[PDB]
Order: structure tokens, then C-alpha cells, then sequence
């Protein structure tokens, strides 16, 4: 049985990234080669392994994380990186061993008068550890004075929506974006190139 | 809780008037203020938010101003249509709390009332129960003091009373004014007073239960 | 040009609950929260609570904490507000209004920018009951007189009063109902003409009351009989 990955990229639904996506790849023929020419994408960085040598490797499991930015903050989908998505949505490791997938779904992911479906944290007490997921509604206090559940001075909902437009700006556009991350432990592996 | 005292209550104006409306809150609340206009039977309008900014597709005869505490709100040339109830509302902190309320009415010279006084009906009367009804019709101002005398006896606790807004021709207020006995204590006196009270004036319009 | 449309007036018996309709038409609104503000009779305005409809997040003000739920289906752009434990002092009009909750519109400091046109809830142990009009004459000449209809013991509100069909309009004051101790509501229609019109001219006031689909035609005697 193949690696379900298109199940990955072509799912209709995809998550807010401030509550990203999450779907363990298992025992499976891993072909990478044929994902690097399945589709045109705008992004397609690995960090420590290559498109071609991937498919001479053995890993216990694959991680697919899924969730939907703006064009100008796919940089951010990094290691090393800062910024609201970084800081407070989604946090990739150091040492981070994996690839980075992104394209433009302005045809799918835009609605006129704008989609305020897809939403991201604005403000956090500290920044997440990698691959942490925060999915909290709590008001974000900035002040002293307590905020009593209820957005006010000093008292901020954490999240807001991106609001994507189809006559929106390269940058402002929505994508999606796919991150893999490659895992081994101290059991058999079961994703093989 | 942050409260909001507005001043004045009520004032009077002329169209072509500048009027100015005062809320202050009990704790500084930036710039966390809102301003909005009722009218009777219908929901409030937003004028001004942020303190200061007129709300898109307002008249600019609106504006707002403030710092601290203390916030006011300006109509400049006042028009027909702005004879309304105006409430400030802070949205600094929960509860959202709004002042209790301006009602810019329109100014008219003094007028007396003229006042009338009905015996209940013999109709109502064979039901067991009697209203008398004290009409003061066409007055200016408002303000009015309106109490029940029956054989020269004061009343308290018997009495309920409503007022119509301004009239559309002249600008000037009515009261109606009903004194509520069992048949049975109506029956037990004569005479039957309303009293109307206006700064140096009482005017009182009596009947005769015997008499008529 | 989203309105916010509202369901209709309600009567309730004290300790029920209502539960009242707030819909956007003329846009999804899901931008925005949805605040819910009440005007009991006679007096001011009173934040209750809003709902994050998105996130379906709802917060209430101290005062009504434990009795009153907010609530949003997505699907319909509907919000509804349930108040239980009703009591005679939630007699008032429900208004629901949209305004800001997020970073990006700060510069609003959520203020309420589009209200819905009110829903009346009147809450009282009464049965619905048709008025009784009695004339309103003086013991009698002056150059003016008065006379009218004493429009007596109805629930709920409203009623409406015309003169000769509509006819008499001029020198009209009908006052708005005051509520009795029974529970029952209560008001005078007034008018003045020259008292030498009181020879042929007649007077009848005619008191419609939907609720209880009654009409009542009363004319009123020159003099007190």
C-alpha cells in the first residue's frame, strides 16, 4: 500500500493554523520523489535530506502537519524563525529534519467580502516549544487590572482571522501548507524510501 | 463596575442651536467611549466612537470630544430631526455600562395648562370601582406638580399619571392624571380637586359628587 | 447594508424563560460579535452580555450571570438570547446590536454600529383581557371643552385609539398606558373642540385591541349623565 499523501494535499477542509492539522503517516511505500513533481508549488525546502536521497531512507513514522497562512508569512514555516506564526501558531524544532510544502489556494481558500474562517493567535504570554499546539480562547491580559472573560483596555481577544480576498495582494493571499517531519525511535521503521 | 453620570438630564433647544452634552465616568477610561442616539419606538444609532471619531455616514453637526474622564458631545447647528434621547456608553471594561441618558427637547415659550377634571362615569360606577381624570392640556414646560384633593384631604399612593411627548404643531406637553377609588369610597365625599403646580402657580379644577 | 432582524413581541408568565431571535440579512456577519442590550420601560440602556460567534464564546455582565445564555448558529447567521427565571422587572425591550471584538478593528474600542429593531417582552402573571372604555365628561359654559375615553383594564399592550374614524385628529392627546396594580393596564384619550360645536357635532373614540381582537366603539355624551 502507497503512502496516503493525497490525502494530505488534496483534502478539502484544511485547519486554522493557530489549531494545525496533525496526521501520522504509518507503514507505507514512501515515494518522495513523485510529491516533488505532483503538483506546482511555491515551496518546496527540506532541512537535512534531499527530494532524491529521501527515497534511500528508513524512518519509524512521518508526521504530516497541515494549516493555512498568508503568502507572506510561509518564510516564517522555518527553522530558526520569529513572527506571530512562529511565536505563537507553529513552532518547527532547531534541529529540524523534514521538508516545507506550500502553494497558493487563493482560487479555493478566498471568498468575496472576505473568509474569516481561518484564524491565528495575535498574542501569547511566551513563545511555543516546537511543535506545540495552542488551541486556548482565554482574553490575553496585558494589564495588571484582571480581564473578566471579557475583551476590553488592556484585555485582547487572542485571535483574529485573516479575512482572505480574491483581489488580495500576493502576500496577503491564503496557502497551504504541508510540513513533514521525519522521526526515529528506539523501534522498527516502517516509512521506507 | 465603572459608572457614567451624563448631565443634564434634559435640555431645551432651537433648531439652529449648539448643544453640548456632558458624561464623565468614575475611573479614566482612555478613549474606550461611545455616543448614541434613541428616539421613542425605535433601537439606538452609533454617532461617535473612540471618543472622537463621527461614525460613517453620520451628519458632521455630530462631534465628540474628551480626555480623562470627562467626555462631551456637540451638535452644532441643531435640526428637527435631532430632538432625540443621547446615551454615552464606556467599553473600557465589563459590564459595557452606559450613562443614563440626555433628552434634547425643544425650548418654546412658558404656557399655562388649561385643566379639566372628569367624575367617573356612572357606567364604571355600577362595576364597583371609580377613576377621576385630571387633563392638563397643552403646557410648558414639563415640569408640573399634579396632586389629588378630595374633600380637602391630600392623596398619596392613589394616583397614577403619563405624559405625551411634544407636539408635532405647537411643542407643548399634556398630562392625564387618574385617581383610582372603589365605588364605595367615592361615594364618601363631595368635592373632588386636581391641583397643578408650576414655580409660583397652583391652579386647582373641582366638582360636586351631588352636584354636577 | 446587513440589517439585524429580530423575532417578534412576547409575553411570559414570571419564572419562565424566553428565548429570542436575532438574525443578519443582507450579509453572514462572522466578523463580529454579537452584543445583547435590554431597555426596560421608561428607563436606560443595559449591556447584558455578547457572544464570539465564530468560536461560539459567550460572556455576560455580573447582574445576569446564571439566568441568560447567548448562543449562535453559524450555519443560519442566527443569534439567540434566553433569559430564564423571569420576573415582572425583565419587562423590557431586547435589543440585539454587532460590533468589534478583534485587534484589527481596535480603533472601533467595540462599540455596537448595527442594532437590530428590539423585541418586547412582557412578563407578568396576567391573562389577556379586552378593555373597557368609559366617556371621559365634565360635571357642567367655557370656550373650550374637553372630553374623551378612559380606555381601562387590558393586557398586554398595545391599544390604538382613533376619533370619528379617524376623521377627529386635531386637538387629539392620547397618553401612554400606565400599568396598574392589578396588572392591568390603563389610558385616556383626550380631545378639545369649541363648546358651541357640542350642539350637533358627535364624538365616538374607537379603541382597537389586536391581542385580544377586540374593538370597541364608544360615543362620548356632551355631558356627564
Amino acid at each position: 500500500n502507497l503512502c496516503p499523501f493525497g490525502e494530505v494535499f488534496n483534502a478539502t477542509r484544511f485547519a486554522s493554523v493557530y489549531a494545525w492539522n496533525r496526521k501520522r503517516i504509518s507503514n507505507c511505500v514512501a515515494d518522495y520523489s513523485v510529491l516533488y513533481n505532483s503538483a506546482s508549488f511555491s515551496t518546496f525546502k527540506c532541512y537535512g535530506v534531499s527530494p532524491t536521497k529521501l527515497n534511500d531512507l528508513c524512518f519509524t513514522n512521518v508526521y504530516a502537519d497541515s494549516f493555512v497562512i498568508r503568502g507572506d508569512e510561509v518564510r516564517q514555516i522555518a527553522p530558526g524563525q520569529t513572527g506571530k506564526i512562529a511565536d505563537y501558531n507553529y513552532k518547527l524544532p532547531d534541529d529540524f529534519t523534514g521538508c516545507v510544502i506550500a502553494w497558493n489556494s487563493n482560487n479555493l481558500d478566498s471568498k468575496v467580502g472576505g473568509n474569516y474562517n481561518y484564524l491565528y493567535r495575535l498574542f501569547r504570554k511566551s513563545n511555543l516549544k516546537p511543535f506545540e499546539r495552542d488551541i486556548s480562547t482565554e482574553i490575553y491580559q496585558a494589564g495588571s487590572t484582571p480581564c473578566n472573560g471579557v475583551e476590553g483596555f488592556n484585555c485582547y481577544f487572542p485571535l483574529q482571522s485573516y479575512g482572505f480576498q480574491p483581489t488580495n495582494g500576493v502576500g496577503y493571499q491564503p496557502y497551504r501548507v504541508v510540513v513533514l517531519s521525519f522521526e526515529l525511535l528506539h523501534a522498527p521503521a516502517t516509512v521506507c524510501g | 463596575d465603572i459608572q457614567m453620570t451624563q448631565s443634564p438630564s434634559s435640555l431645551s433647544a432651537s433648531v439652529g442651536d449648539r448643544v453640548t452634552i456632558t458624561c464623565r465616568a468614575s475611573q479614566s477610561i482612555s478613549s474606550y467611549l461611545s455616543w448614541y442616539q434613541q428616539k421613542p419606538g425605535k433601537a439606538p444609532k452609533l454617532l461617535i466612537y473612540a471618543a472622537s471619531s463621527l461614525q460613517s455616514g453620520v451628519p458632521s453637526r455630530f462631534s465628540g470630544s474628551g480626555s480623562g474622564t470627562d467626555f462631551t458631545l456637540t451638535i452644532t447647528s441643531l435640526q428637527p430631526e435631532d430632538f432625540a434621547t443621547y446615551y454615552c456608553q464606556q467599553s473600557y471594561s465589563t459590564p459595557r455600562t452606559f450613562g443614563q441618558g440626555t433628552k434634547v427637547e425643544i425650548k418654546r415659550t412658558v404656557a399655562a395648562p388649561s385643566v379639566f377634571i372628569f367624575p367617573p362615569s356612572d357606567e364604571q360606577l355600577k362595576s364597583g370601582t371609580a377613576s377621576v381624570v385630571c387633563l392638563l392640556n397643552n403646557f410648558y414646560p414639563r415640569e408640573a406638580k399634579v396632586q389629588w384633593k378630595v374633600d380637602n384631604a391630600l392623596q398619596s399612593g392613589n394616583s397614577q399619571e403619563s405624559v405625551t411627548e411634544q407636539d408635532s404643531k405647537d411643542s407643548t406637553y399634556s398630562l392625564s392624571s387618574t385617581l383610582t377609588l372603589s365605588k364605595a369610597d367615592y361615594e364618601k365625599h363631595k368635592v373632588y380637586a386636581c391641583e397643578v403646580t408650576q414655580g409660583t402657580t397652583s391652579v386647582t379644577k373641582s366638582f360636586n359628587r351631588g352636584e354636577c | 447594508q446587513v440589517q439585524l432582524v429580530q423575532s417578534g413581541a412576547e409575553v411570559k408568565k414570571p419564572g419562565s424563560s424566553v428565548k429570542v431571535s436575532c438574525k443578519a440579512s443582507g450579509g453572514t456577519f462572522s466578523n463580529y460579535a454579537i452584543s445583547w442590550v435590554r431597555q426596560a420601560p421608561g428607563q436606560g440602556l443595559e449591556w447584558m452580555g455578547r457572544i464570539i460567534p465564530i468560536l461560539g464564546i459567550a460572556n455576560y455582565a455580573q447582574k445576569f450571570q446564571g439566568r441568560v445564555t447567548i448562543t449562535a448558529d453559524k450555519s443560519t447567521s442566527t443569534a439567540y438570547m434566553e433569559l430564564s427565571s423571569l420576573r415582572s422587572e425583565d419587562t423590557a425591550v431586547y435589543y440585539c446590536a454587532r460590533g468589534y471584538y478583534e485587534a484589527r478593528h481596535y480603533y472601533y474600542y467595540y462599540a455596537m454600529d448595527v442594532w437590530g429593531q428590539g423585541t418586547a417582552v412582557t412578563v407578568s402573571s396576567a391573562s389577556t383581557k379586552g378593555p373597557s372604555v368609559f366617556p371621559l365628561a365634565p360635571c357642567s359654559s367655557e370656550s373650550t371643552a374637553a372630553l374623551g375615553c378612559l380606555v381601562k383594564d387590558y393586557f398586554p399592550e398595545p391599544v390604538t385609539v382613533s376619533w370619528n374614524s379617524g376623521a377627529l385628529t386635531s386637538g387629539v392627546h392620547t397618553f401612554p398606558a400606565v400599568l396598574q396594580s392589578s396588572g392591568l393596564y390603563s389610558l385616556s384619550s383626550v380631545v378639545t373642540v369649541p363648546s358651541s360645536s357640542l350642539g350637533t357635532k358627535t364624538y365616538t373614540c374607537n379603541v382597537d385591541h389586536k391581542p385580544s381582537n377586540t374593538k370597541v366603539d364608544k360615543r362620548v355624551h356632551h355631558h356627564h349623565h
